[PDB]
């Protein structure tokens, strides 16, 4: 029904106000052939940094807005045209093109910093970190402030935290930038969606965070894969498959052919399998059953006040702000300060092709493997044309879950 | 759902009243679940209007009522499970939650609207925990109940009656024996009691100005809170003194005195708490087998009484008085089941 | 009086659960217990932390399964303060954590006529082995009844092989197994059990599953080999057609806009 | 604030409006009610508002 | 005619109002309730969008 389905790459979940986000976005259509550069047209609305530009040959392109708006921010970009002018009095009619029809809304900073903070939100080299960067914000520059502040950050891990680790450098009164130094290092032990969570150690009562977050793709504790006596012809009944993990641990022999798996390929089965098979990971915020609360703090005079510039009753507004910040991650936590937004108590007035091959069994088994790595005698099943595998899998308590994902002989 | 307990404790009921409550509970149930929320909660609409967030003072009386009437019939352990985990997440850092007004009615809540009342309705709702458990949110509500304990008692005026009954049956059902004895007996010093019997009263001529017509904007909550009052000196998971027991029945003289030709009271929480107040001063002083209550007096003056008192000769008044200018009638009562006399 | 608790709402029992609590800006004294004492205090899970600036020393206090479904035994969280006391109220979210399974399998699809071969799992919040009982587990056939069994099996290193035959005849297709704990945490898997023929012949059209408005050529890739490796020298045509309108066939032929052929011989 | 008559009645009360746009004023010796027999069809007396 | 119409008030604070009326007097307002009419380009009609 549509044509040119467009993306949204890397564009922010949501923004702040003090820092130009950077918007990206992608195009694939027909046979996956973005033009390497044709024009569009960049839609500043509202905020009015209409910045026209072009893909990269990835689709791919990087645009930013100028910073002076309300919450009330509309961005999107358009590639053709508007509406549906040809041939279209029938109401047997439609023709479309993709909406880049994004939003977001806006810290509630009564407390005025905030953090902005770059992602991962994509392919990962694990076993490894990333000088971690973000933009720091302060806020009259200081009002009165100190020497330094502490930055200790949060990193919600498995509903929860594990790590510790903590930042923080000077103050200068009255001048602000924003560049910060941190990094974490990607292991295990972890929810696989890695909630970052860093803040102001605030002595006025305030702290700044957000869902801000990365990715843990699949990565492992203990290690193991394997090694074979070769693809050989028909009577090659000795072989091997040495296979390598941890000193003491109970592992697998499940030497097999792969073809009736190329009928029905490992869908549930892989590390990210044995990661997502987990129950109840990441109940965030308000789960199922779980709610808001009425807090007994009252914005309540007997008429409609809104003072400034404009008659309005208490202007009923949806945005985000800190105690929903709370939500985005899991946790819960106590806090006597200011972090949650003045919403009042209403007032007296206002309320498939079946491809299969031949069955018999070939290897299955369990051995323990040693200090130096079992190797084991794959025994071959002669008059099979064909390529083939062992799905084994190891464990133990002195490494933890391990597995020989993929290997190949013909 | 008070009422069948009420019928079926007095033990003149029937079967029949019985299954067609059946009917009732059933259809009424599920019509509670026409206007519920899709995550759990509940509001008054629900259905049609998706988004949206539940009541607060309504939900704690709908995990009450949904304790009792599981406790009559079957349930499905979700409703309570999700409910009660509702009032549960309906906890930020520290305070004491308020009402999410929405109300369509001021009266079906006989309360006053401030916290205070409210929070100790959810600790009593939440700990009378009739088979199954009350986990998590209770607790916090003795937390908060005794915060705002510390900060009326710090005072000496909360409607005088009114938020520190609360507390007694709140601290009673959670057993703060010393705490729910310091606001009971603060309450019992404060005393409104009537010629032939017990009962409280807010100031009545009230601080702030009243209206006109039943002075609106204040249901005057006296069924409910009275029997909010009557409620705390019944609570012991033994039994209390007897003294409870007297004050009990004064009060409840005062009920059913309270009471008109329909049905219930001004309201829906004092009827329900009311009926309920009742039943488990009966679910004390009634058991099936246990009507063998034997009586003497022993006055000196070879001038004494005995009776005896059962579940068929069950309730005749003994209307019966005394020659000497003195009383000096000693009692006597042994048996199965507990009695009301009244002297004077 | 600056303090901040972060408290995880997420439970695991008897797992690693780290907690610290923020404190900046020295006040008088802040040791604060994000308590768990009962409506009459008699259970708790009272692990509190002192309270000192500008650090963060985390611990763990990992807690029990409680009663039927989890119960945090009445929570309470008391701010300790040497003048002071500043407290009101908040709770927790409350589940047990079975020690947690899963299985793997040969295969799902099997040939009747020879027997079957499985392994099973068990570990914990943290992803480490675990050799604990389970009440029982027994192979389902899909009549609302069990045809395998071993009750009360117990792991090795958190793990156990066991065969199972299978009939040469049984009911067709999936066949579930489950395993169920003392709580009842029930984990699925199922063996297909079907006696589809090897069938003597394959062709695999590729085509545009996304045929869309303006385009120059498509080049339909049909190449299957009956057994992978033997195709013949001959000739293929297919139905390419434009089609998709709900047809009662009054034409006689089927609802084709149109049939196109472009049948080549095959190298 | 509590006043009273002076021998005109008049009283010069002062309110600092350090608040905001949309007001609401009201002034009595009596309340937001015909205090004695309001709702009756048959009572006609009244409190100036 | 004379107009700042944004497509809303931006009271980037508080609240996101959007285009927001009023009804505060004006001294177009105080020279009509006196009556009469005068000519100037300077602020006096409320800036009505
Ligand atoms: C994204 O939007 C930006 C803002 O609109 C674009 O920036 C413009 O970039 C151009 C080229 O650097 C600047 O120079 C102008 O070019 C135009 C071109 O006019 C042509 O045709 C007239 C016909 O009479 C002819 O006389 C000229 O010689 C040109 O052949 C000139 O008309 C302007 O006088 C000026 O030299 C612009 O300043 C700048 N803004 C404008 C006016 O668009 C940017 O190009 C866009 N992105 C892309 C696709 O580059
Ligand atoms: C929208 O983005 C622009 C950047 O393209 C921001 O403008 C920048 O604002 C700063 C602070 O005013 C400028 O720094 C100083 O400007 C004054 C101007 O008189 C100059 O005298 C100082 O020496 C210093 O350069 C900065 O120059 C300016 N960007 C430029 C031209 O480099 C702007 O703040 C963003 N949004 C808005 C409207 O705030
Ligand atoms: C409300 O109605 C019930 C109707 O069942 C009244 O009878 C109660 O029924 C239960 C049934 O279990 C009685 O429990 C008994 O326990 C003994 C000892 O284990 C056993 O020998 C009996 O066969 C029976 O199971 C119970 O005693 C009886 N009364 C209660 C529950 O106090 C009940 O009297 C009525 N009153 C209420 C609960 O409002
Ligand atoms: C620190 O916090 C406590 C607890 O609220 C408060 O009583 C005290 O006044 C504060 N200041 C200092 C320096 O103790
Ligand atoms: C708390 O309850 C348990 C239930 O078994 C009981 O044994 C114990 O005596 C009670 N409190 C204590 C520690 O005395
Ligand atoms: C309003 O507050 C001011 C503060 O200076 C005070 O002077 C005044 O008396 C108050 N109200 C009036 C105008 O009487």
């Amino acid at each position: 029904r549509t044509i040119t389905k467009l993306s949204f790459v890397k564009v922010d979940s949501h923004f702040r106000q003090g820092i130009p986000f950077f918007g990206q976005v992608r195009l694939v259509d027909g046979k996956g052939v973005p033009i390497p550069n044709k024009v569009i047209f960049i839609r500043g609305n509202e905020a009015n940094y209409y910045s026209n530009a072009t893909t990269d040959e990835h689709g791919l392109v990087q645009f930013s807005i100028n910073t002076t708006n309300v919450m009330g921010t509309s961005l999107t970009v358009r590639v053709n045209y508007k509406d549906r002018s040809p041939c279209y009095g029938y109401q047997w009619v439609s023709e479309e093109h993709e909406e880049a029809h994004h939003t977001a809304y806006l810290v509630f900073s009564p407390s005025k910093s905030f953090v902005h903070l770059e992602p991962m939100s994509h392919e990962l080299p694990c076993g490894h970190t990333q000088t971690v960067q973000a933009h720091y914000i302060l806020n009259g520059g200081t009002l009165l402030g100190l020497k330094k502040l502490s930055f200790y950050y949060l990193i919600m891990a498995k509903g929860g935290i594990v790590r510790t680790g903590t930042h923080g450098l000077l103050v200068k009164q009255e001048d602000m930038k924003g560049h910060f130094s941190i990094s974490i290092p990607v292991k295990s032990d972890i929810a696989p969606v890695a909630r970052l969570l860093i803040y102001a150690v605030l002595p006025t009562g305030d702290v700044i965070g957000d869902s801000a977050k990365y990715d843990v793709e699949n990565c492992l504790a203990n290690k193991v894969d394997l090694s074979f006596s070769p693809s050989q012809s028909l009577p090659a009944s000795h072989a091997h498959l040495r296979v390598t993990a941890a000193p003491q641990s109970v592992c697998a022999l499940r030497a097999v052919d792969q073809s009736v798996l190329l009928m029905k390929p490992d869908a549930e089965l892989s590390a990210s399998s044995v990661y997502n098979l987990l129950p109840e990971k990441d109940l965030t915020g308000f789960p199922g059953p779980l709610n808001d609360q009425d807090n007994e703090d009252c914005i309540n005079r007997h008429n409609v006040y809104i003072n400034g510039i404009t008659y309005t009753p208490v202007s009923s507004t949806n945005e985000k702000d800190m105690y929903s910040f709370l939500e985005d991650m899991g946790l819960k936590a106590f806090t006597n300060s200011k972090i949650r937004k003045p919403k009042m108590c209403p007032q007296l007035q206002q309320y498939e092709t079946v491809r299969k091959y031949f069955p018999e069994t070939w290897i299955w088994d369990l051995v323990v493997v040693n200090s130096a790595g079992v190797a084991e005698v794959g025994v071959t099943v002669p008059d099979t044309i064909t390529e083939w595998k062992a799905g084994a899998f190891c464990l133990s308590e002195d490494a933890g879950l391990g597995i020989s994902s993929t290997a190949s002989l013909r | 759902i008070y009422v069948l307990d009420y019928l079926n404790e007095t033990q003149q009921l029937t079967p029949e009243i019985k299954s067609k409550a059946i009917g009732y509970l059933n259809t009424g149930y599920q019509r509670q679940l026409n206007y519920k929320h899709y995550d759990g909660s509940y509001s008054t609409f629900g259905e049609r209007y998706g988004r949206n967030q539940g009541n607060t003072w309504l939900t704690a009386f709908v995990l009450k009522t949904f304790a009792q009437a599981r406790a009559y019939i079957f349930i499905d352990e979700a409703h309570i499970t999700q409910a009660l985990i509702w009032l549960s997440q309906r906890q930020k850092d520290n305070g004491c939650f308020r009402s999410s007004g929405s109300l369509l009615n001021n009266a079906i809540k006989g309360g006053v609207e401030d916290e205070v009342t409210l929070s100790a309705y959810i600790t009593i709702a939440l700990l009378e925990i009739p088979l199954t458990v009350t986990h998590p949110v209770v607790r916090n509500a003795l937390f908060c109940l005794e915060s705002a304990w510390k900060t009326a008692q710090e005072g000496d005026h909360g409607s005088h009656v009114y938020t520190k009954a609360l507390l007694a049956y709140a601290f009673a059902l959670a057993g703060n024996q010393d705490k729910r004895k310091e606001v009971l007996k603060s309450l019992n010093e404060e005393a409104v009691k009537k010629d032939n019997s017990v009962h409280w009263e807010r100031p009545q001529k009230p601080k702030a100005p009243v209206g006109h017509f039943y002075e609106p904007q204040a249901p005057s909550a006296e069924v409910e809170m009275t029997s909010y009052v009557l409620l705390a000196y019944l609570t012991a998971q033994p039994a209390p003194t007897s003294e409870d027991l007297t004050s009990a029945t004064n009060i409840v003289k005062w009920i059913t005195k309270q009471q008109n030709a329909q049905g219930g009271f001004s309201s829906t929480q004092d009827t329900v708490v009311a009926l309920h107040a009742l039943s488990k001063y009966g679910a004390a002083t009634f058991t099936r087998t246990g009507k063998a209550a034997q009586v003497t007096i022993q006055s000196s003056g070879t001038f004494s009484s005995k009776f005896q008192v059962d579940n068929n000769n069950r309730l005749l008044l003994q209307q019966v008085s005394l020659p000497e200018l003195p009383g000096e009638y000693s009692m006597k009562v042994t048996g199965e089941g507990c009695v009301y006399l009244q002297t004077s | 009086p600056q303090y901040m608790v972060l408290v995880p709402s997420l439970l695991h029992t008897e797992t690693t659960e780290k907690g610290c609590v923020l404190l900046s800006y020295l006040n008088e004294t802040v040791t604060v217990s994000a308590s768990l004492e009962s409506v009459r205090g008699n259970r708790s899970l009272f692990t509190d932390l002192e309270a000192e600036n500008d650090v963060l020393h985390c611990v763990a206090f990992a807690v029990p399964k409680s009663s039927s479904n989890e119960e945090v035994m009445f929570l309470t969280v008391q701010v300790k303060g040497p003048t002071q006391e500043f407290k009101k109220r908040t709770t927790v979210m409350v589940k047990n954590e079975d020690s947690l399974v899963f299985v793997q399998t040969d295969k799902s699809i099997y040939k009747p006529g020879q027997t079957v071969k499985f392994r099973v799992v068990s570990m914990d919040e943290n992803f480490h082995p675990l050799n604990e009982l389970i009440p029982l587990v027994y192979i389902q056939d899909p009549k609302g009844n069990r045809i395998a069994q071993w009750q009360s099996f117990q792991l090795e290193g958190g793990l156990k092989q066991f065969s199972f035959p299978l009939s040469s005849e049984p009911f067709q297709g999936s066949y579930k197994v489950v395993v169920q704990k003392k709580s009842g945490g029930r984990t699925e898997h199922p063996f297909t059990v079907e006696e589809f023929v090897l069938p003597k012949f394959e062709v695999q059209v590729t085509v545009p599953k996304i045929i869309t408005i303006l385009e120059e050529e498509m080049n339909v890739s049909v190449c299957g080999l009956y057994t992978y490796g033997k195709p013949v020298p001959g000739h293929v045509t297919v139905s390419i057609c434009r089609k998709y309108s709900d047809a009662s066939d009054c034409h006689g032929e089927d609802s084709q806009a149109f049939c196109e052929k472009f049948s080549g011989q095959l190298n």
